[PDB]
Formats: structure tokens, sequence, C-alpha cells
């Protein structure tokens, strides 16, 4: 059971956005569909809910005009339309139904160009543990999802929050394994940038060939 | 409407000791049926909020019994009998008596034994150099407490420009912090100098941890 939300929406200020929430293994038919907003490093604001039986909506007064909730039972999709976007609308939007939360859509309100990331392997310089890295540079908008060995490598991972400079984000991630593990076993950085439909699998190669 | 107020501020809690998180409602959460419509959620970085407690007294399925809540009808606390590493994140109180509203959240931070950072230096990749760029990266990993200073040196000379520092959220397994320091140069600028050094100053030692490489080597 999952509620499907696109990872990102990049919309110019003043324009409108229609965010979708698609039931996967869940049918939007009886349970209210709730929408919530979460600003960066802040709380959670309930926007409103929609009854999928009659289309009746209830909004928080501050979202009455800005937000419009709809539901398409035939497409198994609930929608949140937000009008005349401003910088204050940039946030993570969650849809919730029957206690199931969607992964959230990061809404970016900007006229800046969608840019796919460059993905750089960070192999160690030419003790018992070894640290490898991955540099994800020059992308827009947020987010990027990073995994190691398709998520099989989860322990000893540090993924550093992205930093914005001159319209582009940069992030990095380190992975620490036993010295005997690498380069014997393959270590690959898997980067996904939903806004540009980019999926990059970058293998970490030793700086010097294993033969010297 | 009902406004939920939580102080975002709380002191770091020693691992394995008890913690209390306060919340107040602008109107009573007690209903005429005798039920208190108070909820507690935990949100971990990059994840949606997870339900902990429903209607004040009930644990959500699979939630450890270390979380309990009680109160007056307008002032409540979430009690953590003993704080574990996995408890880090932002705790929210919420109510569903009048629509749905949430508190501003309270981030739980853990105090653990001091730990020196493990420092690793990374020269630019062949791929970045081929594009004309040159980022030198230093990871200052699994340290405690959070405060740390990084110093970059190019041929023995300090460099402040083009340095970007990013801190991770507190680790859910060992309660440490890590930091990434990136010095970005052009391929040409990078090739004009030999020695690249990153020095980590942390309270665990008066001497910095020094990691260096020579571009020529």
């Amino acid at each position: 059971v999952q509620l499907q939300q696109s990872g990102a929406e990049l919309v110019e200020p003043g324009a409108s956005v229609k965010l979708s929430c698609t039931g996967s293994g869940f049918n939007i038919k009886v349970y209210y569909v709730h929408w919530l907003k979460q600003l960066t490093e802040q709380g959670l604001e309930w926007i409103g809910r929609i009854d999928p039986e009659n289309g009746e909506t209830i909004y928080t007064p501050k979202f009455q005009d800005k937000a419009t909730l709809t539901v398409d039972t035939s497409s198994n999709t609930a929608y949140l339309q937000l009008s005349s976007l401003t910088s204050e609308d940039a946030a993570v939007y969650y849809c919730v139904s029957s206690g199931y939360w969607g992964q959230g859509t990061t809404l970016t309100v900007s006229s800046a160009k969608t840019t796919a990331p460059s993905v750089y392997p960070l192999a160690p310089v030419c003790g018992s543990s070894v640290t490898l890295g991955c540099l994800v540079k020059g992308y827009f908008p947020e987010p990027v999802t990073l995994t190691w060995n398709s998520g099989s490598l989860s322990s000893g991972v540090h993924t550093f929050p992205a930093v914005l400079q001159s319209d582009l984000y940069t992030l990095s991630s380190s992975v620490t394994v036993t010295s005997s593990t690498w380069p014997s076993q393959s270590i690959t950085c898997n980067v996904a940038h939903p806004a540009s439909s980019t999926k990059v699998d970058k293998k970490i190669e030793p700086r010097g060939p294993t033969i010297k | 409407d009902i406004v939920m107020t939580q102080s975002a501020f709380s002191n770091p809690v020693t691992l394995g000791t008890s913690a209390s998180i306060s919340c107040r409602s602008s109107k009573s959460l007690l209903h005429r049926n005798g039920i208190t419509y108070l909820y507690w959620y935990l949100q971990k970085p990059g994840q949606p909020p997870q339900l902990l407690i429903y209607q004040m007294s009930n644990l959500a399925s699979g939630v450890p019994d270390r979380f309990t809540s009680s109160g007056s009808g307008t002032d409540f606390t979430l009690k953590i009998s003993r704080v574990e590493a996995e408890d880090v994140g932002v705790y929210y109180c919420a109510q569903n008596l009048e629509l749905w509203t949430f508190g501003g959240g309270t981030k739980l931070e853990i105090k653990r034994a001091d730990a020196a950072p493990t420092v690793s230096i990374f020269p630019p990749s062949s791929e970045q150099l081929t594009s004309g760029g040159a980022s030198v990266v230093c990871f200052l990993n699994n340290f405690y407490p959070k405060d740390i200073n990084v110093k970059w040196k190019i041929d023995g000379s300090e460099r402040q420009n083009g340095v970007l520092n990013s801190w991770t959220d507190q680790d859910s397994k060992d309660s440490t912090y890590s930091m990434s320091s990136t010095l970005t140069l052009t391929k040409d600028e990078y090739e004009r100098h030999n020695s690249y050094t990153c020095e980590a100053t942390h309270k665990t030692s008066t001497s910095p941890i020094v990691k260096s490489f020579n571009r020529n080597e």
C-alpha cells in the first residue's frame, strides 16, 4: 500500500501547480484525502481534506482561496491545485489517506532552469576501514536521492544536505567499509534527480590500477 | 480553531536517560465522550512523519512502550522513559478535535561520549577535471559534539574562498555528527598548486587532525 507523489515540482512564480497523489495498492474511494504543507526546518500545516464520495472539501481558512482539492476516482488520483505561486509556497507537500503518508513532493517556486546533476566518484587518495565518496554537483531543483549498491549498502553511510550556490545545488555522500571489501567488491553510487528524470549509477574505481 | 504550541527548544538528552517534551493546546483536547484527541508523531530527515501515539494514551502498532503521554486537557508532555539513538528527529504534537493542527515540533538531540572525527581527503575525479572543474573534498566523520572547524591550505597558505561545509543530522545509530568540506577550484587553478590540506579542529584535541595530498603524487 502506497500513495504516489512525484519527488519534485518546479513552477515559475505567479503560475499554478496541480500536485497529484496516486493510490498504488490503495483505492481512493471512501477515506478522506488530507493534504499537508511543511516549510523548510518548520512544522506541519494541514491545508484541508476532500471527501472522495461527494467531492466535499474543508480548508484551513488561510488556504481557502490558494488551495483547491479535487479527486478522480476513475484515475485513482487526488489533486492539490495551488494558484499564483509565491516564494512562501515553496515547501514539501504530503497527501495522507487512511493513515498512509505519501513521500511528499518538493515544490520549488523559481524561474531557474532544471539542471541534471554531474556525478563524481570519490576514490581514496593514492588503517582497517576505507571511506569512499560520491559528489553530486550542479543540479536544480531539489531533491536528489542517493543510495549505495542499490540500497544494499546502508551501514556506515553519511549523506550531506545539499547547498545552493548561484542557482545550483551540490551534495555529497560518504560510505565506510572494511579495507578488504573494496576494490574486491563493487561499490556504486546510485543517484536519482526526479525533476530531470536522471538516474546515474557511478562505480567507484581505484585511482591506481590494482596491478601496480 | 485549536493552536498547538511546542517549544522548538530543548536541551540535549544524555543517551539512556529520560526525556520530556511539552505541548499545549489553546482549547481543551478533552471531548464529552471522555477521550483526549492528542496525537504524537516523530519525523526523521527526508521521511514523512510516523505516528507514535493516538488519542493521548495509545501506542501505535510496533511503537516501543518507552513513549507515553498524559496531561491536564490543555498542557501535555510526551515522556521517553529512556532515550535511544534511533529516537533522534523532530517530535510533533497534534490534535484532531477541531480539524487537524500540529505543533511547531521539538527536535530531540542526544548527548553521548566525545568522539574525534575520522578525516578523509579526496582529490578531484578524472571526470570533473575533464569538464574543467576541480573540487577537493574532506569528510570529517562520526564526531561528537557537533561544533567543528575546518581549515584548508593550498601550498601551506590558508584558503577561505570557494569552501562549502555541510553537516549531517545526528546519526540514528551512534549519535555522532559528520561534516563534508568542499573546496571548489577551476582545473587550471588546481594545476597551479601542489599541496592540498584540510585540518580539522575539534574539542577532543588541541592539535588539529591533518589530512593532505600532493597533486604531483
